[PDB]
C-alpha cells in the first residue's frame, strides 16, 4: 500500500522528492540531489553513529557484531525498516525511553572533545580555503590555522554553557553532590519547559545507579537526578552498579558491575538477606528483583545479590540516619537542605550519623590528608610538616612533605573556607590520615552543623507552625555563628574628561570620615567598618556642572568652590559590618604603582622568599633561586587588566553572622523552621538537674508528615549524649584508667551482633584515655541508611546512661518552675543554619533608581528595587473597594514620574494627597502601538 | 586494625550487615573523563588525540596538498590554581599540536611529494582540572555536571493510541546518530508506511528504498 | 514546492541565465 501510494517510480524521481522536501523552493538537479543523499547519512564527515550509537544499534536489530561503522547502510535502514514491521504485527516491544540501559552518561570530558572537535572543524574550514592555492615556500604550517575558533569554542563550553555551572561551595557534601550530578538539561538533552512527566518520574532501572530522592523540587524535578554511592560509567556511558556473585547457594565476594539492560535476565537478592556465616542463605525463600517487579524465590535460583543496603541512595541521602523512617518526600527535603548548611564557627560532629561521613569529608578535597605515613615534624596554623617514614622514602628525595593550610578565604558563596590543623606536634600519622580540618569537618568527620538538646512540646506558641524557639545560651556559646568573607572592588577607569584617581582627598567628608583611610587611599587592614564608611577613596573628574541661581548665589555667600571632581570611593553596604582582613591592587602595566601597591608588592615578595627560604631550609638550590626570580617577576609583572579600566583594588570583608530570629534551621530529616524567639536560659524548660534545652521543637509537626526518624534520631541522641556524660563524670574524678577502659568496651559491645568490634585491650592507657577525652562531650554512633540501630538497641543504650528507655523526661517551666505534665521527649538532635539568612533577605525602599524604558522601579535589594505588587495583588485590591490604595500603588508609587515627585514632596510637608497622573508605561504602549502602523489616541482630549 | 585519625575517635557502629565492597572515590565520575579527555593514549579512541585524527587530516580539494597531524602536548600552565583564583584567569594549559605540511608534486597520483614543513603551532589554551574535579574559569570555581542523554541507536517508540480515535497504536522507529540527520520511520491510521528525514514533511518510506538503487521488484521481494 | 526565503527566490530567479560563452562578453562589450 505505500507503494499505492508511492507518487515515484525511479530513483532519480526519488531523489529529487526528498530534495524538494528538505530544500523547497530549490530547483532539484540530478547532481544535487545525489550530492544531498549522499551527505545526509552516508559521508563520514556529517554522519557520525558513535562506536556505542553502532553497539546499540547492531543490539536492537538482534546482529552479533558489537563493531561496524560510522555510517549508515542500505542493510542498516531495511533492517531497521524491517523490525519496525515485525513490531507493527510480530512480537515486538516497544523500547523503553527511559530505561537507563536506553539512557547514556555524557561526562566532562567527552563534551569537552565534542567542542573541541567543533573548533578544529570550524578552523579546517579555513585550512582547506587558504590551501585552496597550493604554494611552495611561502607558507608554513602555522599561518594556514587560527587559534581563534578553537579557543573561542573551548570557552564557550567552559565558560558560557547549561552544564558547565559555578560549584556550590557552602559545604563539603554540596560540593560532592554538585560534582557527582546528573542532568537531563543543557544542549543534546531535554527542557524544564517542556520535558514530560514520565521522564521526570522514577523508573525500576534507577535502582542503584540513580537516586531516588536527591533531586531538586521545582521546574525541573527528576531532571537534575545525583549519581548513586556505587554506581559507576561503562565504557559506552551506561550506568552500572556492583553486585555479588551468587553461586548455587553462596554468596560470593566477588563483584561484577551490572548494566541495567543487563540487570534485567538475573534475578537479584537483597541487601537485607541474611547469610549462615558461610555464604549460604538463612531462609530458603529470598527476596529477589528480576523484571521490574520482585518476588520470592528458592535459594538455589539466585545468580547476584546487592553488594550493600547504601547503594540505592546517593551520598547526601545515605547521611541521614534513620532514613527508611521517614518519607520519601520529607526525605528528599532533608538531603535537599543539609546540602545547604553553613559552616558554623567550630565544627562539632554528628553524634548520630550513619558512617558515611569520613568518606565524604576525606574525598572531597576540603581536608589534608597525609600522602605518606610519618611522624608529624612540625605543626603550625598554616602548615604541617612531615618526617616521612624511611619505608616510603625514595631514594632520591628528601623525606619530608609540606602541607600548606588554606587560611581564611572566600567560597562561591561567600561563606568561610579555613583548614585547621587536626595532629599534634610529633604526632605518627600513615597514608591517608587527615592532617588538617577543612571547612565543616571534624577529625575526617563532615560535620555540617551542631548537635543540640532538642525538647518536643508547644511552648506558648513560639514554634507555631514550624517556628523553633531557641535559648540564649545557643548564641553565647556561638555555636551557630558563621563567617561570611565577601569581595568589594574598586576600580578605576579611563574617562573622557580625565582618568580617574584613588587619592585619599575625597570633598565633602569630614576628617573622620577619612580616618581609616591611609594615605594612598585605601582603608587598612585589620580595620572594623560600618555600613556607609569608605573602603576606597576614589574621584572622577567633572567639568561643565551648569549650576542653578540661588546655588551660585549660595556658593558665592560662602565663598566656596564647586568641586571639579565628584566622589566615588567604594563603600561598605549599608547593614555590612565586619573587619578588613585582605587588600588586593591590580595596577595597569603602564600606570604608576601608588604607595600602598608598592607596600603589599614588598609584602608579597618578603612573603615569597620567606616561604621559598622556608622550603629549602626545611628540606634542589637551583631551582630554589630559579622559582625566586619566577616568583618576583610575578609578583610585579604588571596585570592585564580590561581595556580602559586604570587600576583595581579588591577588599576582602570578614562579617559574623551569629543568629537571630528569620534565620532558617533544619535537621536531616526534612523538618525545616525559622528562629522566632531567642529565649533567656531561665525561661527555658529545665529537667531535674536544672540543665535547660536549647531548642523546642513544636510536635504538632512530626505526625502530619511521617518524619519519624527524627523522633528516633533525638532517642539514639540523647542515648549517645548519656554515654559521654558517663564517661564525663569518670574523667572529672581521675577514677582510673581500668573503670574508663571497661566502660566504654562496654558501651561498644551493647547487644546485638552487631559487625563492628572494638577491642581496647590493643589500647595502651594513653590512648584509652585520648579516646575518653574525645568522647567526653558524647558517644558518635553510625546508623547506616536501611541497615541502621533497631529500637531495642536504642532502649538499651538507653540504660546503658541512667535514662529512661521511654525517651522521655518531666521537665519543668523556668518561668513558673511548674512541672509540665504529660513527660515531654528531649534528646540530641543535629540542627543545620542554611544559607537562607534573614540578613540577606530583608529588604525596604521608599524611593530609588528607576528603570530605563518603564520608569518603574528596579529588581530586588542588589539594585535597591522595590517589590512586585503583580497582577493578582491588583486583583486582592480590587476585590476589595480599595480604589485609591490600588491608584497610589500602580500611578504615584511606580510610574507616574511628576506624580511621584510630587507625592514625595506632599508627604514631606505632611499633606498625604496625590495627583495620580497618567502612568508613564501606558504612553510607552501608545507610541509603541503607534510605532506600528495602527493609530490610537486617547478621545475627548 | 583502626587508623590513627580514627583510633582518636570512633564511632559506635549499629547495622549487622558486613561489608563487602567499600565505598568508591566519589569524584571517579569527573576525574576519570577529564583524564581520558587529557591524556594522550596511543590509539584513537579518546580525547584530543581522536579528535585530531578524525576531522584534522585535510586534503586540498583538486590540489592534492595535505596538511596532516603528528602528536600534541600539552604546556604549562601559566599560573597555578591559587594564583588563577587570586588574579582572575581560567587555569589552562597550552595546546601545541606538531604538524606536517605536505606539498605533492604535480600529476603525482602514487603519492611522491615535494617537500614536507613540520612545524609545532599554538591552539589555544585549554582549561584544567583541578584535583578536585573543579574548573577555575575566570577566577571562580566550576563544576561541569554530567549529561544523561538518549543514547545513539535505533528506538521503536509507538505512541500510545493518544492520536487518533479507537486508540490505535502507531509504531515508529527512530534512528539517533551522535552526529548527523535523524532518520524516523512511522506509520498513519490508514496503516502506510512513511519516512522522515530530520522531523521535515512526511514521506512515503519507499522513497527511501527508490534512493539506495532499489527497484519495486526487489523491493516486495525484501519485504 | 514554495519557500519564503528571499535567497532561495533570488538564486531561482538569477540562475535561469545560463552563465556565458567565451567571446560572449566581448561582444557584449561590443554592444555597449
Amino acid at each position: 500500500e505505500t507503494l499505492r501510494v508511492d507518487p515515484t517510480n525511479d530513483r532519480l524521481s526519488a531523489l529529487v522528492e526528498i530534495y524538494r522536501m528538505m530544500r523547497p523552493g530549490e530547483p532539484p538537479t540530478r547532481e544535487a540531489a545525489e550530492s544531498l543523499f549522499e551527505n545526509l547519512f552516508f559521508s563520514e564527515d556529517r554522519y557520525d553513529l558513535s562506536a556505542v550509537g553502532r553497539m546499540k544499534f547492531n543490539r536492537s536489530l538482534l546482529r552479533e557484531e558489537i563493531e561496524g561503522s560510522g555510517i549508515l547502510s542500505k542493510d542498516d535502514i531495511i533492517d531497521v525498516m524491517k523490525k519496525l514491521i515485525d513490531i507493527r504485527n510480530g512480537k515486538g516491544e516497544v523500547d523503553d525511553i527511559d530505561h537507563l540501559g536506553n539512557r547514556r552518561i555524557r561526562s566532562v570530558g567527552e563534551m569537552a572533545e565534542n567542542q573541541f572537535r567543533v573548533g578544529l572543524v570550524r578552523v579546517e574550514r579555513a585550512v582547506k580555503e587558504r590551501l585552496s592555492l597550493g604554494d611552495l615556500d611561502t607558507l608554513m604550517p602555522q599561518d594556514m590555522i587560527n587559534a581563534k575558533p578553537i579557543s573561542a569554542a573551548v570557552k564557550e563550553f567552559f565558560g558560557s554553557s547549561q552544564l558547565s555551572q559555578f560549584m556550590d561551595q557552602n559545604n563539603p557534601l554540596s560540593e560532592i553532590t554538585h560534582k557527582r550530578r546528573i542532568s537531563a538539561l543543557g544542549p543534546g538533552g531535554l527542557t524544564r519547559e517542556r520535558a514530560g512527566f514520565e521522564v521526570r518520574d522514577v523508573h525500576p532501572t534507577h535502582y542503584g545507579r540513580v537516586c531516588p530522592i536527591e533531586t531538586p523540587e521545582g521546574p525541573n524535578i527528576g531532571l537534575i537526578n545525583s549519581l548513586s554511592v556505587y554506581a559507576q560509567t561503562n565504557e559506552y556511558g551506561f550506568l552500572e552498579t556492583p553486585y555479588r556473585k551468587v553461586t548455587d547457594g553462596v554468596v560470593t565476594d566477588e563483584i561484577h558491575y551490572l548494566s541495567a539492560i543487563e540487570e534485567g535476565n538475573y534475578v537479584i537478592a537483597q541487601a537485607n538477606s541474611n547469610l549462615d556465616e558461610e555464604g549460604h542463605f538463612v531462609e530458603d525463600l529470598v527476596t529477589c528483583r528480576s523484571k521490574g517487579e520482585s518476588s520470592l524465590f528458592s535459594r538455589d535460583q539466585v545468580d547476584y545479590m546487592d553488594v550493600s543496603t547504601q547503594q540505592v541512595v546517593s551520598v547526601g541521602a545515605s547521611l541521614i540516619p534513620f532514613l527508611e523512617h521517614d518519607d520519601a518526600n520529607r526525605a528528599l527535603m532533608g538531603a535537599n537542605m543539609q546540602r545547604q548548611a553553613v559552616p558554623t564557627l567550630r565544627a562539632d560532629k554528628p553524634l548520630v550519623g550513619t558512617g558515611m561521613e569520613r568518606a565524604v569529608a576525606v574525598d572531597s578535597g576540603v581536608t589534608a590528608v597525609a600522602k605518606r605515613g610519618g611522624v608529624v615534624q612540625y605543626v603550625d596554623a598554616s602548615r604541617i610538616v612531615i618526617k616521612v617514614n624511611e619505608d616510603e622514602m625514595y631514594p632520591g628525595e628528601a623525606g619530608i612533605d609540606i602541607y600548606n593550610l588554606t587560611k581564611y578565604t572566600r567560597s562561591n558563596q561567600n561563606t568561610c573556607i579555613n583548614q585547621m590543623p587536626c595532629v599534634s606536634l610529633g604526632e605518627p600519622v600513615e597514608r591517608g590520615d587527615v592532617l588538617a580540618d577543612g571547612p565543616s569537618t571534624d577529625l575526617g568527620e563532615l560535620a555540617l552543623g551542631q548537635n543540640m538538646r532538642v525538647a518536643f512540646m508547644p511552648w506558648n506558641g513560639y514554634n507555631f507552625e514550624d517556628s523553633i524557639l531557641v535559648s540564649e545560651r545557643v548564641v553565647q556559646e556561638d555555636r551557630f555563628t558563621t563567617i561570611h568573607i565577601q569581595e568589594l572592588a574598586c576600580v578605576s577607569r579611563d574617562t573622557k574628561l580625565g582618568p580617574e584617581e584613588i587619592t585619599a582627598d575625597i570633598p565633602n567628608v569630614g576628617e573622620a570620615a577619612l580616618s581609616k583611610l591611609d594615605e594612598s587611599g585605601i582603608v587598612y587592614i585589620g580595620a572594623e567598618v560600618t555600613g556607609g564608611d569608605i573602603l576606597v577613596g576614589k574621584v572622577t573628574p567633572k567639568g561643565e556642572t551648569q549650576l542653578t541661581p540661588e546655588e551660585k548665589l549660595l556658593r558665592a555667600i560662602f565663598g566656596e568652590k564647586a568641586s571639579d571632581v565628584k566622589d566615588s570611593s567604594l563603600r561598605v553596604p549599608n547593614g555590612v559590618s565586619g573587619t578588613v582582613i585582605d587588600v588586593q591592587v591590580f595596577t595597569r602595566d603602564g600606570v604608576e604603582k601608588d604607595k600602598r601597591a608598592l607596600e603589599i608588592e614588598e609584602m608579597q615578595l618578603k612573603q615569597a622568599k620567606k616561604d621559598l627560604s622556608e622550603e629549602l631550609q626545611i628540606l634542589l638550590k637551583h631551582e630554589f633561586e630559579k622559582k625566586l626570580e619566577a616568583k618576583r617577576r610575578k609578583i610585579t609583572q604588571g596585570d592585564d587588566l580590561a581595556p580602559g579600566v586604570l587600576k583595581i583594588v579588591k577588599v576582602y570583608l570578614a562579617v559574623k553572622r551569629r543568629i537571630q530570629p528569620g534565620d532558617k534551621m533544619a535537621g536531616r530529616h526534612g523538618n525545616k523552621g525559622v528562629i522566632s524567639k531567642i529565649n533567656p536560659i531561665e525561661d527555658m524548660p529545665y529537667d531535674e538537674n536544672g540543665t535547660p534545652v536549647d531548642i523546642v521543637l513544636n510536635p504538632l509537626g512530626v505526625p502530619s508528615r511521617m518524619n519519624i526518624g527524627q523522633i528516633l534520631e533525638t532517642h539514639l541522641g540523647m542515648a549517645a549524649k548519656g554515654i559521654g556524660d558517663k564517661i564525663n563524670a569518670m574523667l572529672k574524678q581521675q577514677q582510673e584508667v581500668a573503670k574508663l577502659r571497661e566502660f566504654i568496651q562496654r558501651a561498644y559491645d551493647l547487644g546485638a551482633d552487631v559487625r563492628q568490634k572494638v577491642d581496647l585491650s590493643t589500647f595502651s592507657d594513653e590512648e584509652v584515655m585520648r579516646l575518653a577525652e574525645n568522647l567526653r562531650k558524647g558517644m558518635p554512633i553510625a546508623t547506616p541508611v536501611f541497615d541502621g540501630a533497631k529500637e531495642a538497641e536504642i532502649k538499651e543504650l538507653l540504660k546503658l546512661g541512667d535514662l529512661p528507655t521511654s525517651g522521655q523526661i518531666r521537665l519543668y517551666d523556668g518561668r513558673t518552675g511548674e512541672q509540665f505534665e504529660r513527660p515531654v521527649t528531649v534528646g540530641y538532635m543535629y540542627m543545620l543554619k542554611l544559607n537562607h539568612l534573614v540578613d540577606d533577605k530583608m529588604h525596604a525602599r521608599s524611593t530609588g533608581s528607576y528603570s530605563l524604558v518603564t520608569q518603574q522601579p528596579l529588581g530586588g535589594k542588589a539594585q535597591f528595587g522595590g517589590q512586585r505588587f503583580g497582577e493578582m495583588e491588583v486583583w486582592a485590591l480590587e476585590a476589595y473597594g480599595a480604589a485609591y490604595t490600588l491608584q497610589e500603588m500602580l500611578t504615584v508609587k511606580s510610574d507616574d514620574v511628576n506624580g511621584r515627585t510630587k507625592m514625595y514632596k506632599n508627604i514631606v510637608d505632611g499633606n498625604h494627597q496625590m495627583e495620580p497622573g497618567m502612568p508613564e508605561s501606558f504612553n510607552v504602549l501608545l507610541k509603541e502601538i503607534r510605532s506600528l502602523g495602527i493609530n490610537i489616541e486617547l478621545e475627548d482630549e | 586494625v583502626y587508623s590513627y585519625t580514627e583510633k582518636k575517635r570512633i564511632r559506635k557502629d549499629f547495622g549487622k550487615r558486613p561489608q563487602v565492597l567499600d565505598v568508591p572515590y566519589l569524584l571517579s565520575i569527573q576525574l576519570d573523563s577529564f583524564q581520558k579527555f587529557i591524556e594522550q593514549d596511543p590509539e584513537g579512541q579518546y580525547g584530543l588525540e581522536a579528535a585530531f585524527r578524525s576531522v584534522f587530516p585535510i586534503q586540498s580539494y583538486s590540489g592534492n596538498s595535505e596538511l596532516q597531524y603528528v602528536s600534541y602536548r600539552l604546556g604549562e600552565p601559566v599560573f597555578d590554581v591559587q594564583e588563577c583564583q587570586i588574579r582572575g584567569v581560567t587555569y589552562s594549559a597550552p595546546l601545541r599540536v606538531k604538524l606536517r605540511l605536505v606539498i605533492y608534486e604535480r600529476e603525482a597520483p602514487e603519492g611522491t611529494v615535494k617537500d614536507i614543513k613540520e612545524q609545532e603551532v599554538y591552539m589555544g589554551e585549554i582549561p584544567l582540572m583541578t584535583d578536585n574535579g573543579t574548573f577555575v574559569i575566570n577566577g571562580t570555581e566550576r563544576v561541569i555536571v554530567s549529561q544523561l542523554h538518549r543514547s545513539p541507536g535505533v528506538f521503536f517508540d509507538s505512541d500510545k493510541g493518544k492520536t487518533h480515535s479507537s486508540g490505535k497504536v502507531l509504531y515508529n522507529a527512530r534512528i539517533i546518530p551522535y552526529r548527523g540527520s535523524w532518520l524516523d520511520f512511522e506509520f498513519d491510521p490508514k496503516d502506510n508506511l512513511f519516512v522522515r528525514i530530520d522531523r521535515r514533511r512526511k514521506l512515503p518510506a519507499t522513497i527511501i528504498l527508490r534512493a539506495l538503487n532499489y527497484t519495486t521488484e526487489q523491493i516486495l521481494d525484501l519485504f | 514546492g514554495r519557500t519564503t526565503d528571499p535567497v532561495r527566490m533570488y538564486m531561482r530567479e538569477m540562475g535561469t541565465v545560463e552563465l556565458l560563452t567565451r567571446e560572449g562578453e566581448i561582444d557584449i562589450a561590443k554592444r555597449i
